[PDB]
RNA sequence: CUCUAACUAUAAAAAUCUCUCUUCUC
């Protein structure tokens, strides 16, 4: 215990334009919401790995701004009814965190689950594509 | 300093303790350096020469058009337009030319000049056709160092042609203000221009 | 197609007793010499620049480099 | 003609099961013609493990695994490769492919 | 801040991409020689050349 | 002699909306001219220059015309535009035409001047032009009020 | 004659088609 001031990145990276979004310990307090779409000029490329780092990169700038030190991680995909899966982006956005000078630890997933309801956009047959 | 008698008498500067190589009896492969330690390897200034001409297999294998001397390899792409394909001799003279300019402007002995403008205008990233179709996009890729060097040269020398083409400047006058444009980061010289714009093209797509 | 140019002379035909002057003085100050640049600095047609380069060669005002045709390469006397 | 001898859906004496959405297409499929993966995953990626190795505090942290089953609808289950279209004789083989690594 | 770091190829992993003509390898950094990195190369390459990277991190994958 | 751009600085600037007289198309795109800021080029990219997809190459682009545009990153070193044709809001095209001509016509104003005075356009812009539209925002409006009050 | 550990990541659009059908016996 050297005085590692905690933060929450809160990754939430979904199939398109993830979010690292660091938080005090108790989540009321932002710094720094700067998302995947903010660094990015396709709109398609929003959850490509590299707006993952672009936006890890400055968000990680903007924690040594405050003073945050030590990071935990809250990964979250879109979870609820919408593919349970994390998105491409977010994993390059945690080894970027990971990177630029900020501690890590406590990796924790809490996507969303339901249990069983609100039923799935798309109908019977499904997407069609 | 120690001339040789015999029935034919070669010249001076031929004769007198020519066991020290020079690229045209001139300009000295010594003291000639490697800045970036990529392209090492890749250049073969290591070899001593005294043409800029040697008919060699050198493309029969994968990798030994690298054990080309360098001086060779700007030659043998001089020539373009497709109507001047052959004629080694023109291009040989047009570069001994230009060595010669390169002597003149920045004494710098040339060698170093052209090999100094052979790294600096190499593209570092290039991009690639990967969207399918539909949703077209340019891809950002890492690039090989002999692409580099091979790339560079084309550079250097399209831009020479493009200067010299009905213009009143020569050949080889103009191939040795983009060489020397080339050794710093001169922008004036099209070379570094289009090397420039293909790694932008290349960052702003990644 | 159109001519578009917009292209005077751009050049010197024939020369001035001032032009004369100008090359005369000329020789100092540009290191590097040949008949391409006489006509770049629009004081030379380019028919008489070679002339005149080889008159340049009368005091040793400018010693060559390498004497080949298609060009001319000189540098001053130092 | 019959494809398949257990006519390809597993149910056999059940009358009717719950359906299940696609996870890709959002396909309604019965439970259990419903094509199913275990997705067990470490939740950093072995290529960048190290990274995370030598960088945090927590020496020798757990570096937990992310579960999750996927179902498909079959017809993405044959687009995204997760089932291939497999000759006569070897469709009768339901022994999955070996243990992939063993 | 131009960060043009160097990394000798250590092993080279296939040819992808759909003309062909992209080389995916692992390379090496030639300082820190810890590190290794998977990345994508336009032109010929054999074991033990040193690419001029710009950037580091960006790992890219197997490319369509 | 046209010269002398239109707004305070040369380069482009962040975010910013322009309009582009386009020349050439070599591979990626188009470095061609602006009419906007000095005189200076930039690349229009193929990926970012259409909303349908890019089925051909000649018929959007219209060499020699007028077109909108968007500037990313501005190299402020050497005079390179990185620039943009497909991300400009519907709304915000046309209040840079607005923009675009409301500069334009200052400029005919002040040719015509410096082409009958032989004066360079950019001491005539240095002297008239910038107080003007430091003091109304606009040369325009300031013309305008000139029209009006003396 | 002793055993049960790995893993990824695509989908834009493509409509139609005029004839002429002819043996096997040593
Ligand atoms: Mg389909
Ligand atoms: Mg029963
Ligand atoms: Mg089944
Ligand atoms: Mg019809
Ligand atoms: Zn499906």
């Amino acid at each position: 215990d050297n005085s590692q001031v905690f933060g929450v990145a809160r990754i939430f990276a979904s199939f398109n334009d993830t979010f690292v979004h660091v938080t005090d310990l108790s989540g009321r307090e932002t710094i720094a919401r700067v998302t995947g779409g903010m660094k990015v000029k396709a709109d398609r490329d929003e959850s490509s790995p590299y707006a993952a780092m672009l936006a890890a990169q400055d968000v990680a700038a903007k924690c040594k701004e405050v003073g945050i030190t030590a990071v935990h991680i809250k990964i979250r995909a879109t979870g609820g009814t919408r593919s349970k899966t994390p998105g491409p982006g977010g994993q390059a956005a945690l080894r970027a965190l990971a990177r630029s000078g900020l501690r890590i630890g406590r990796i924790e997933d809490v996507t969303p689950v339901p249990s069983d309801s609100t039923r799935k956009k798309g109908g019977r047959r499904g997407r069609r594509l | 300093f120690v001339p040789v008698e015999l029935a034919t008498t070669i010249p001076v500067e031929i004769q007198q303790a020519q066991q020290e190589i020079k690229l045209f009896n001139k300009w000295s492969f010594e003291d000639v350096e490697v800045k970036d330690a990529s392209l090492v390897d890749y250049i073969q200034i290591s070899k001593p020469i005294y043409v800029a001409h040697t008919a060699g297999r050198y493309a029969n294998k994968r990798f030994r058009k690298a054990q080309c001397p360098i001086v060779e390899r700007l030659t043998n792409s001089l020539m373009m337009n497709g109507r001047n394909n052959g004629k080694k001799l023109k291009a040989v003279r047009i570069v001994k030319h230009t060595l010669e300019i390169i002597n003149v402007l920045t004494d710098q002995n040339p060698l170093q000049v052209v090999v100094d403008a052979i790294i600096n205008s190499g593209p570092r990233e290039d991009t690639t056709r990967v969207g399918g179709g539909g949703a077209a996009r340019r891809q950002a890729v890492d690039v090989s160092p002999l692409r580099r060097v091979n790339q560079s040269i084309a550079l250097l020398t399209i831009g020479a042609r493009e200067a010299a083409f009905r213009n009143i400047k020569t050949i080889a006058e103009t191939l040795a203000e983009e060489l020397i444009n080339a050794a710093k980061g001169s922008s004036t010289s099209y070379a570094i221009k289009k090397k420039d714009e293909l790694e932008r093209v290349a960052k702003s797509n990644r | 197609s159109k001519k578009s140019h917009k292209d005077k002379a751009k050049h010197a035909v024939v020369l001035d007793q001032d032009k004369f002057d100008r090359i005369m003085k000329e020789a100092p100050t540009y290191r590097y010499v040949s008949v391409s640049v006489l006509v770049d600095r629009f004081k030379l047609g380019g028919s008489l620049a070679r002339v005149a380069l080889r008159h340049l060669e009368n005091e040793g005002i400018i010693k060559p480099v390498s004497k080949h045709s298609k060009q001319a390469i000189y540098t001053r006397a130092t | 003609p019959k494809k398949r001898a257990s006519n390809g859906r597993n149910k056999k004496g059940r009358g009717h099961v719950k359906p299940v959405r696609c996870v890709n297409c959002s396909r309604s499929v019965p439970k259990d013609k419903a094509i199913k993966r275990m997705a067990i995953r470490n939740i950093v990626e072995a290529a960048a493990i190290r990274d995370l190795s030598e960088a945090s505090v927590y020496a020798e942290y757990a570096l937990p695994k992310t579960y999750n089953k996927l179902h498909y609808c079959i017809s993405c289950a044959i687009h995204a490769r997760i089932v291939r279209v497999r000759s006569r004789t070897d469709r009768r083989i339901r022994a999955p492919p070996q243990r992939p690594r063993f | 801040k131009t960060p043009v770091t160097l990394a000798k190829v250590i092993k080279v992993l296939g040819r992808t991409g759909s003309r062909g003509g992209v080389t995916q390898v692992r390379v090496e950094f030639l300082e820190d020689t810890t590190r290794t990195i998977v990345r994508n190369v336009k032109g010929p390459v054999r074991e033990g050349d040193i690419l001029v990277l710009m950037e580091s991190e960006r790992e890219a994958r197997r490319l369509r | 002699t046209s010269h002398c751009r239109f707004y305070e600085n040369k380069y482009p600037e962040i975010d910013d909306i322009v309009m582009v007289n386009v020349q050439q198309i070599a591979e990626m795109g188009a470095y061609v001219k602006l009419l906007e800021y000095d005189n200076i080029e930039g690349m229009i990219l193929l990926s970012e220059l259409s909303r349908r997809r890019i089925r051909s190459i000649q018929k959007l682009i219209r060499v020699g015309k007028n077109d909108v545009a968007v500037v990313l990153r501005v190299d402020k070193e050497k005079g390179y535009i990185d620039l943009s044709k497909r991300r400009v809001s519907s709304e915000d095209i046309i209040k840079c035409e607005e923009k675009y001509q409301k500069s334009k016509t200052v400029h005919s104003i002040l040719r015509y001047c410096a082409e009958k005075f032989q004066i360079p356009l950019e001491e005539l812009y240095k002297t008239i032009a910038w107080p003007l539209s430091r003091k109304f925002g606009h040369a325009y409006e300031a013309f305008k009020l000139s029209i009006i009050d003396e």
